[PDB]
């Protein structure tokens, strides 16, 4: 069951962090909520205090308060922080910062951002070639609509296969394709006829020369 | 405004 996703970030190890669709409309509205409250409690007069590990409001780029966690602070004017509703993080002063109230707090709305890999593909140990699979990924789904469905749970992030909103095509596949990514197999049965499927992808990459397999194998 | 779902 593919469920509609917006992809945020794309991680420079070739991991991401999307937003479950359905839940979309119920974070705008926590967000207007929050803003309106920010606005009547201005941060400048409430003397918030950052920790590790903390929950906060955090002013990002386009002048606006985001739901944030500390991660670490370095100095006054370098606070950590990892903006829980979309999986970027920032470095940033102390001005740019303030209480979450509890109105706001993740028991009333969960943190929205998910990380997630993509089922079935080595991420390319080589730092050229990662960059190249990073950066077709950023293109082609970084802040878009896509369809997702949870493949299988690891020692880390769960690991998905993503289909684009249009053509439904893989975009996993598409990578193995273009010979962007090595297939990782795995022993499941009932992953086996889509491992087929992308070691098969992966050989015609193989013979059309791509990417990895520019000079041959 | 910022990138985000549209739910």
């Amino acid at each position: 069951s593919y469920k509609p996703v917006f992809v945020t970030e794309i991680t420079d190890d070739l991991h991401f962090y999307v937003q479950d669709v359905e839940t979309g409309t119920q974070l705008e509205k926590l967000m207007e909520n929050m803003r309106n409250d920010i606005a009547s409690h201005p941060p400048v007069e409430g003397s918030y205090a950052p920790r590790r590990g903390e929950f906060c409001i955090a002013k990002f780029v386009d002048g606006e308060w985001y739901r944030a966690r500390v991660e670490k602070v370095e100095s006054p004017a370098k606070i950590h922080v990892f903006y829980i509703d979309y999986g970027n993080r920032e470095v940033l002063p102390s001005t740019r910062l303030g209480t979450l109230s509890p109105a706001f707090s993740t028991r009333v709305l969960p943190a929205q951002a998910t990380e997630y890999a993509f089922a079935f593909i080595q991420v390319p140990q080589d730092d050229d070639a990662r960059t190249d699979a990073v950066d077709s990924v950023v293109r082609d789904i970084q802040n878009t609509q896509c369809l997702l469905n949870v493949e299988h749970l690891s020692a880390g992030c769960p690991h998905v296969t993503l289909q684009f909103a249009d053509s439904k095509g893989d975009v996993g596949l598409g990578l193995v394709k273009e010979g962007l990514v090595m297939v990782e197999v795995r022993k499941e049965k009932q992953f086996q006829k889509v491992i087929t499927e992308y070691l098969n992808a992966q050989e015609s990459a193989k013979s059309a020369r791509l990417n990895l397999w520019r000079y041959g194998d | 405004g910022r990138a985000r779902a549209r739910a």
